[PDB]
């Protein structure tokens, strides 16, 4: 993985030495070459996955999340180039700084081979992502949101780290191939009780699981417009991934320990997709439809099934490329009117014709419309569920009836209808702005011609 | 070999290039008093390092180039402006005397490690010691709030102390119906607005609070406006003092490498100056301070170091 | 003081360290905290001024009544072995005079009350020896005693140590009182692994002075004591305020800071032994610790506090201060983890 | 007042000094690169050539393979008369059973 | 809008001698600047 | 081990109890620290005494002259105390987290 980590690295010296006015396009430039070079990651086998060496190594699940992972960078860059005109150099460049240091962990964290390894650099991306939400936000509330943000993240994977320790201890290693074939089977027992708790609370919180969520409305909210995307995008699926990784050495004790958070996801769904009807703030909707999205890959990841798998994978991905989108068209609108009441601006479709139509697609992606690969990873997810349980299809099916109302709800309240009438700085859309949406959602349609590839190592 | 404890070890003290007239000479007195013309003849009839009136651009002659910055930078108190509206909204005449306090501060501080460093005696005009006379002029004219004289005294309690007081102390008396008249044949338009209240406050804080506690420590010459004529006279009598009281007897070259320390280092002298008492005259908004800081690191000569500016004509900076 | 004297006081705070360090007689342990005492003095009063008279009185009558516990251990121990050697004790009763009379010495709760007021009342430069320092010598003594301490009674002020420095320091804005209670919260890390790998109290032993070290630096150079003072620093040195964040955030055990060593080692060599519990109660409870460096960090790197007019005069001025190994010891403060197995150098 | 802070700046029309302006920066010049390196190495390399080079992945977790193997399996099977899937993953022949 | 940087009411949480008041230190005032308390 | 133990031992205790527990004065104190030396003084001259430990018999001297030299320092803090306050009482010393 040295031919992507160095890259990234060289996108610090390349910032620094760069010229004051060429700081956003030399950084932009190298950033979609490093993402033109992931591609190489695709050489994946139907039996064994890329070991590369002793450290990193890649599979069908990791590959689509270094993608993705890789892809954001630039169009974080894009993103931000707009507000942060105003602020003196060096801070522009320890803003991109920070991005590009989060870019290197993740790119590790998702390769990583051996489990405590996986935790040292799923851990450091606190840091950056901490200092992005409380430098760069704009809002009084980004520094509770940071706090928030960082002890509830702490307050599960402190125990995370004590069971890894323990694991190595007994088992002898924590390389995930050699947990592969020395696993053991988990006796059911007040210890193990435990020690799978700890092995999967971090990664409740950080998804998050209904009920340890308050943390996501106030971060993704807070937090500038490339702060919310990476948090939303990526940040949301490590996870996803460490459940994915995890649970292959908590078999049979998952079979019962999953029910208090398949309950808690499955109500936790129309409880989240309820709250977006009735919210006030155009991009706390968008937070708390991430919500309601990671509840189903929980609820996925526990059950266990090659579906459910496959499901799981193709949602992570379905949905980083659409909420990251969503902030993107609402931080669209907060640059004209610099507020995010929603029922603030109206008849937005009058006036800016063409950003209306990514309004469209964002909003059609987030409901789940056929055959986009949302709606792929959401129906196996609901496929899944039912041969787990045949009532899960009430829950499944209420939640979709609510996820069309709160996005259409969306669109309406801000595209159409009148236009307010005192607004009148709504300039036209620049190619940055429609730039940036159509890299959102021209690879969000492009995957549907070929599925297979964000599809997981279940495939 | 800068000062610090190497060269005092290695001989560099203070009680071996001071000698008897090693003295430190401050000339107070009022507006248009004459003072300015004294000290500055005082000063070279005894060899004297001679310092004007520390004013709004002090700091900047001391730094840099030496020319005086733009106002911005220096906080934008003007003293025309004190004068045109002593009562502004926008705390001018205390951000005015808190600025200029530390100008003093600043240059008192360097006056005593020129006194140190060389042995030869200085010449002030005024002093942080006199400074707080024109404060309670205009607290008594209701120019500034009581929370600004609370302040000024945090200030001024945690400076004073770690300094010595002048040698001694020369006051031009002029009475207030004569200041008026001087006022007027300069014929500033700003100043001759000053009213004879004011000036008769600054003389009820010299005579009340000054002098009455600087003479319990220092050598007090109180002339008038005609003996102040006499330079000769002045230099006279300075000469034939006696320094029998004051702290200055109570040193030695332990004590003087201390206050040679704190003088030196700038920073240090000015450290409480900018303590955080959130008093609207003299506090900044955090949008207004980063803005002003990022245009003066861009004056020629400020972004680095003094000596590491290739913009002003600096080489060798790679091997220094 | 002359700067010879200062010198010569110096040494000999090091030179009773360096006799506890190298002594193989009770004796001559004993001689080394008295004469490291006797010279640690004069530096905390360097000011003269009523509070430091008062952290000196309060730092005396604490070190002396320690050290006559410390006595009492050898001679309860001269009585039950009839050696001086400095090794285990032979005498349970002498091993927790010993233990609790370093545990005085460290400042280690439930002993703890005069660490945070010493430190507030001694200036910034006093304080860097006191929390560093002086902790070098009865760390060295219980590294030989501790096959002979109770472990039930090690781990209790282990316990209490982390609890007490991590609510203590919640309701301080001195910067120095929070310093304080920051050691007494990691004096616990250090003797809670005591009993099962010594080795792993060394090392978060001199990780530990390195950070203090670092931060005590950064607050002289600017001369700050208070959360206040310390909030003008963007404006006056903002790469001052970049290395306080990073140094606030390797204290507080964040990876991928240094900071996350001790922490990390120190619990998987408890839970080497079975000792589970323990290590999760004392990991959680470190995010007290990590709290009150985040208000730091707010207010000094992560946002623009409002400023004073006069600021704009030291603008003009250059940092004169010396920051002897300044640049040294943020980076080993904070970009040390790749080096982790280098720890075997302790062994 | 309160402490003297600078006013709430207005924001700046981007148009207004430049009614070609692409968003991304107020000099035309540089405005103009960073459009064009966004839609070159954005459109033109990743998402033209990516999605070509995805397209031609050399059987991707060999489901082709699979397809190919079974064919052969199928037809040798049925040819000699065999089950065309055993219930039996592993030969029995070689499992010893608990008691 | 721009970035919300604390203002004097924000900054004065911080100048007290707790953090969180109470009954018991309510008497309590900040140190001296210059750690010195004047002879009496 | 010898019932001259019992008392010598009890006398450390009463002083160190003593020392533990302030009434007002500081040099009151002081003379209590200075009592668990004593203490110690005979304490360790008796076993060494007792044991013919040849060598041991320097021991007492030294513990005498250390606890003496910092006793001066006790007395020298003492001092500056007095002149503080006019008054050794240990409740004029609350300046710092009072
Ligand atoms: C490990 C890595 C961590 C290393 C930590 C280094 C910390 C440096 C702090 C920054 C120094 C500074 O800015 O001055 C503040 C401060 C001075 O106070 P000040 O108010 O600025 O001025 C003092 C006078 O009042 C001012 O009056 P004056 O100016 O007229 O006269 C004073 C004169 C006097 O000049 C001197 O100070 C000379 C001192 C020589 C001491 C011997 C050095 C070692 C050689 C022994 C042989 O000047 C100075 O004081 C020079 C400042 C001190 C610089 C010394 C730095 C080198 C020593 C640090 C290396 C560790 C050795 C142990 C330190 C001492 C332990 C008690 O420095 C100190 O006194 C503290 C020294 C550091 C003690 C703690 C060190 C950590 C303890 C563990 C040791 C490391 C090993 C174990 C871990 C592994
Ligand atoms: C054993 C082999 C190690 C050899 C180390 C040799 C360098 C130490 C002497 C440097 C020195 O003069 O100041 C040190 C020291 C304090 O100096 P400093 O302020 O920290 O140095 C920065 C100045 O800008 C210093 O800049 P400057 O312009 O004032 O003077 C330039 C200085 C050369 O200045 C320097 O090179 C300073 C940087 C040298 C490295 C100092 C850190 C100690 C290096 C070992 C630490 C390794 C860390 C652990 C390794 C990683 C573990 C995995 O030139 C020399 O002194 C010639 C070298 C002495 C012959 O001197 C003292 O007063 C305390 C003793
Ligand atoms: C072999 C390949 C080589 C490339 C490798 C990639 C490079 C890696 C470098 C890492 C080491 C960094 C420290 C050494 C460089 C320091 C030199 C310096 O201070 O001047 C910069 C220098 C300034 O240039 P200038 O033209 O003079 O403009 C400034 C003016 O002179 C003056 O104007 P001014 O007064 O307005 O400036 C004030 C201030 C701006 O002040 C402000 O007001 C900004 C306040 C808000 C900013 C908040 C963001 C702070 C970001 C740092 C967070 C620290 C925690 C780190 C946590 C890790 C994740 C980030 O500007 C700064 O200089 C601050 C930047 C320097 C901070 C030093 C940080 C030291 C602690 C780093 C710990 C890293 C741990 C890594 C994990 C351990 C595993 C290895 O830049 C250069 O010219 C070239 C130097 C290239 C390095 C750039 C500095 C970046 C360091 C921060 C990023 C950390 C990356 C960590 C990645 C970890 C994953 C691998
Ligand atoms: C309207 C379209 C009408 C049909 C057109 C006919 C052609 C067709 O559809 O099939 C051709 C092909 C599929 O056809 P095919 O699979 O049936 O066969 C192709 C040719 N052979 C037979 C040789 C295999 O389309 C694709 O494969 C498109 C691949 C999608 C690429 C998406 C990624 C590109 C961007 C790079 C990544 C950056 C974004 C990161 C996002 C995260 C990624 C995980
Ligand atoms: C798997 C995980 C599942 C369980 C997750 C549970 C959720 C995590 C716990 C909540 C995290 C804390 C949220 C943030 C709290 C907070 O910000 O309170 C702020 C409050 C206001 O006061 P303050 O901010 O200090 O004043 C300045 C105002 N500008 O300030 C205060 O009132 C002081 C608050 C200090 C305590 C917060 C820091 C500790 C947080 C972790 C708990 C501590 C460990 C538990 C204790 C161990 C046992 C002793
Ligand atoms: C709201 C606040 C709720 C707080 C709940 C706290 C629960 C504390 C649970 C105590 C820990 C249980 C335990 O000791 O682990 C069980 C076992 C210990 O005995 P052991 O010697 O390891 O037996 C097998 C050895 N071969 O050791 C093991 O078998 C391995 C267990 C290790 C698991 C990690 C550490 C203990 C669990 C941490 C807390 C789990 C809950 C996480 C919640 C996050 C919030
Ligand atoms: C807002 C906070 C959100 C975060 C909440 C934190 C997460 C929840 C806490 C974790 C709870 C885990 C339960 C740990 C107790 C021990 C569980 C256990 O041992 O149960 C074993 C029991 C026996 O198994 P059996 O079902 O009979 O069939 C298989 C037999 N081999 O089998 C069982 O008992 C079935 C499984 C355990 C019982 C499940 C009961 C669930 C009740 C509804 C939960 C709703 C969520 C509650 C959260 C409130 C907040
Ligand atoms: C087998 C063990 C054998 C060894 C036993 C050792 C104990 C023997 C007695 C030793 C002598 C007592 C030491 C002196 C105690 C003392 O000085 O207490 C003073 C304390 C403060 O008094 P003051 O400041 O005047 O305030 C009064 C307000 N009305 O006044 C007080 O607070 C209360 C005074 C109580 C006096 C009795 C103290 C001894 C009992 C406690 C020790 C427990 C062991
Ligand atoms: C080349 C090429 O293929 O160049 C084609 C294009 C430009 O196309 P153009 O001819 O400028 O028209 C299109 C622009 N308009 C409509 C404004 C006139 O390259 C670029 O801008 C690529 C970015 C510049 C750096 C390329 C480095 C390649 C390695
Ligand atoms: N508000 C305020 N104004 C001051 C202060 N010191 C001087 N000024 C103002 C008052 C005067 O109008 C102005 C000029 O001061 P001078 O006394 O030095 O004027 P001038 O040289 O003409 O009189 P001189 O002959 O030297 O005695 O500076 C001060 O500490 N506070
Ligand atoms: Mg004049
Ligand atoms: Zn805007």
């Amino acid at each position: 993985m040295l031919k992507y980590i160095i890259p990234t690295i060289m996108l610090m010296p390349l910032t620094w030495l760069s010229k004051n006015n060429m700081i956003w396009v030399n950084s932009t430039a190298h950033s979609l070459l490093i993402s033109f070079t992931s591609l190489l990651l695709m050489n994946q086998f139907g039996d064994n996955s890329l070991n590369f060496s002793l450290l990193f190594f890649s599979d069908s699940l990791s590959t689509p999340l270094l993608i993705l992972t890789m892809w954001l960078l630039p169009l974080m860059l894009m993103a931000s180039q707009h507000h942060l005109s105003k602020e003196n150099l060096t801070r522009k460049k320890l803003f991109i700084t920070m991005l590009i240091s989060l870019q290197l962990f993740l790119i590790m964290t998702f390769t990583a081979m051996e489990l405590i390894l996986f935790y040292i650099l799923f851990e450091a991306t606190l840091v950056p992502t901490l200092i992005i939400i409380t430098r760069w936000g704009n809002q009084t509330e980004r520094l509770n949101a940071g706090l928030y943000f960082l002890f509830y993240t702490l307050a599960g994977s402190l125990p995370l780290l004590v069971a890894l320790i323990y694991i190595q201890n007994t088992v002898g290693s924590l390389n995930f191939l050699m947990l592969q074939y020395w696993v053991q089977p988990v006796h059911n027992s007040w210890s193990n009780v435990f020690m799978w708790l700890a092995c999967m609370m971090a990664f409740m919180v950080k998804m998050p699981l209904y009920g340890l969520h308050l943390w996501l409305p106030k971060a993704h909210v807070e937090a500038p417009i490339a702060g919310s995307m990476v948090l939303a995008a990526v940040l949301l699926k490590l996870g996803g991934y460490g459940m994915l990784r995890i649970t292959l050495i908590l078999n049979p004790m998952t079979d019962f320990m999953a029910y208090p958070f398949i309950m808690l996801s499955l109500w936790g769904m129309i409880m989240t997709s309820s709250i977006c009807l009735r919210q006030t703030d155009l991009k706390s909707l968008i937070a708390y439809s991430s919500v309601s999205h990671m509840a189903l890959v929980i609820v996925a990841i526990l059950i266990q099934t090659p579906w459910s798998y496959m499901g799981a994978t193709a949602l992570m991905i379905a949905h980083g490329l659409t909420s990251s989108m969503l902030f993107c068209l609402a931080n669209s609108n907060y640059e004209r009117i610099h507020s995010r009441t929603m029922i603030l601006a109206r008849g937005l479709q009058t006036l800016l014709p063409l950003m209306a139509t990514w309004w469209l697609l964002a909003s059609l992606t987030n409901l789940a419309l056929p055959p986009t690969i949302n709606l792929i990873g959401e129906l196996f997810v609901v496929m899944s569920t039912f041969s787990w349980s045949n009532i899960t299809i009430i829950l499944m099916g209420v939640n979709m009836v609510i996820t069309a109302l709160y996005s259409l709800y969306m669109l309406i309240m801000t595209q159409r209808g009148k236009y307010t009438y005192h607004i009148n700085n709504i300039s036209p859309s620049f190619t940055r702005e429609n730039a940036l949406m159509s890299l959102h959602i021209l690879p969000l349609l492009l995957l549907t011609l070929n599925p297979k590839i964000i599809l997981g190592p279940l495939y | 070999l800068q000062y610090g404890p190497l060269a005092y070890i290695l001989g560099e003290k203070a009680t071996k290039k001071m000698t008897e007239k090693s003295k430190l000479i401050t000339v107070d007195g009022n507006i248009c008093s004459g003072k300015s013309k004294l000290a500055k003849e005082i000063a070279e009839k005894l060899g004297l390092k001679h310092f004007p009136e520390a004013g709004i651009h002090y700091v900047d002659s001391t730094t840099g180039d030496g020319k005086p910055l733009p106002v911005q930078f220096s906080g934008n108190c003007s003293l025309e402006k004190f004068y045109d509206d002593p009562k502004s909204n926008d705390g001018n005449s205390y951000r005015l005397q808190a600025w200029l306090y530390a100008s003093r501060l600043l240059q008192y501080a360097d006056a005593l490690e020129h006194l140190l460093s060389t042995g030869q005696g200085v010449v002030l005009e005024r002093s942080i010691y006199s400074d707080f006379v024109f404060l309670e002029a205009m607290y008594r004219q209701g120019f500034i709030r009581k929370q600004c004289v609370d302040h000024y005294n945090q200030v001024k309690k945690v400076t004073i102390c770690e300094y010595l007081p002048p040698h001694v102390v020369v006051y031009v008396d002029v009475p207030v119906p004569e200041v008026q008249s001087r006022i007027q044949k300069k014929g500033n338009p700003h100043e001759m607005k000053i009213t004879s209240a004011y000036l008769q406050d600054i003389e009820n804080a010299y005579k009340g609070t000054f002098l009455p506690e600087m003479s319990e420590k220092c050598e007090v010459l109180q002339y008038s406006a005609w003996e102040a004529q006499d330079a000769e006279k002045v230099v006279e009598d300075i000469e034939y003092l006696k320094y029998d009281k004051g702290p200055w007897l109570d040193q030695n070259d332990r004590k003087l490498h201390k206050l040679r320390m704190l003088v030196q280092d700038k920073l240090e002298v000015l450290n409480y100056t900018s303590i955080p008492v959130f008093l609207p005259e003299v506090t900044v908004g955090a949008h207004q301070s980063d803005q002003v800081f990022q245009e003066f690191t861009e004056l020629p000569g400020r972004k680095y170091r003094a000596g590491y500016n290739e913009d002003v004509g600096d080489k060798w900076i790679w091997l220094k | 003081m002359n700067p010879i004297i200062f010198i010569i006081i110096l040494l000999t705070i090091m030179l009773g360290t360096i006799i506890v360090m190298i002594s193989s007689h009770w004796l001559l342990v004993w001689i080394g905290f008295e004469m490291n005492m006797l010279a640690i003095i004069p530096i905390m009063m360097k000011n003269h001024n009523p509070r430091a008279t008062e952290a000196s009185t309060k730092y005396f009558l604490t070190q002396s009544t320690a050290s006559m516990l410390l006595m009492m251990a050898v001679i309860i121990n001269l009585m039950f072995s009839g050696q001086w050697t400095v090794m285990k004790l032979f005498n349970p009763m002498a091993s927790m005079l010993m233990t609790m009379a370093l545990a005085m010495k460290l400042g280690m709760a439930p002993f703890h009350f005069w660490v945070p007021e010493v430190t507030q009342g001694i200036p910034l430069s006093s304080g860097l020896i006191l929390l560093t320092w002086q902790k070098l010598a009865p760390m060295s003594v219980l590294y030989q005693i501790f096959p002979s301490i109770n472990l039930n009674l090690i781990l209790t002020l282990s316990v209490l140590s982390i609890l007490i420095g991590g609510w203590g320091g919640l309701n301080q804005t001195q910067l120095r009182k929070i310093m304080a209670y920051s050691s007494i919260a990691h004096m616990g890390w250090m003797t809670a692994v005591l009993p099962y790998n010594p080795t792993m109290t060394l090392l978060n032993l001199i990780i530990y002075i390195i950070m203090t070290s670092t931060m005590f630096t950064m607050f002289m150079a600017n001369s700050t004591t208070t959360t206040l003072s310390l909030s003008h620093t963007w404006n006056k040195t903002p790469i001052m305020t970049v290395l306080i964040l990073a140094t606030l955030l390797s204290m507080g055990g964040l990876p991928p800071l240094s900071g996350f060593m001790p922490k990390w080692m120190i619990i998987q060599e408890m839970t080497k032994n079975n000792s589970i519990i323990l290590p999760t109660f004392m990991a959680i409870t470190a995010l007290l610790n990590l709290y009150f460096y985040m208000r730091l960090t707010y207010s000094t790197t992560l946002t623009m506090f409002p400023s004073t007019n006069n600021m704009k005069m030291k603008w003009q001025f250059p940092l004169m201060k010396k920051m002897t190994f300044l640049p040294t010891m943020v980076v080993l403060s904070t970009m040390m983890l790749p080096l982790t197995p280098m720890l075997s150098v302790l062994e | 007042l309160r402490w003297q802070e600078d006013p709430e700046p207005e924001d700046e029309n981007l148009y207004e000094k430049n009614p070609d302006s692409h968003g991304y920066d107020k000099d035309p010049a540089v405005d103009i690169w960073n459009m064009r390196v966004v839609f070159f190495f954005g459109f033109s390399i990743v998402l033209v050539l990516g999605s070509t080079f995805v397209a031609y992945l050399p059987d991707y977790r060999m489901q082709e393979w699979a397809r190919r193997e079974a064919e052969r399996l199928v037809k040798y099977r049925e040819a000699h008369g065999l089950p065309i899937m055993e219930s039996n993953c592993f030969d029995p022949s070689k499992i010893q059973l608990p008691e | 809008a721009r970035q919300w940087q604390p203002d004097v009411e924000w900054a004065e949480q911080y100048g007290g001698a707790v953090m969180y008041p109470t009954k018991e230190t309510a008497h309590w005032k900040p140190p001296p600047w210059n750690d010195v308390d004047p002879p009496k | 081990m010898s019932m001259v133990y019992m008392n010598i031992m009890m006398a450390f205790t009463v002083s160190l109890v003593g020392l533990l527990m302030y009434r007002s004065h500081l040099m009151s104190s002081l003379l209590c620290l200075e009592g668990m030396m004593l203490s110690l003084f005979v304490m360790a001259a008796l076993t060494i005494l007792n044991s013919h430990f040849t060598l041991a018999s320097m021991m007492p001297i030294i513990l005498l002259v250390f606890a003496a030299c910092e006793a001066a320092l006790g007395l020298s803090l003492l001092v500056m105390v007095s002149n503080t306050y006019g008054t050794d009482y240990v409740q004029n010393l609350n300046l710092l987290q009072c």
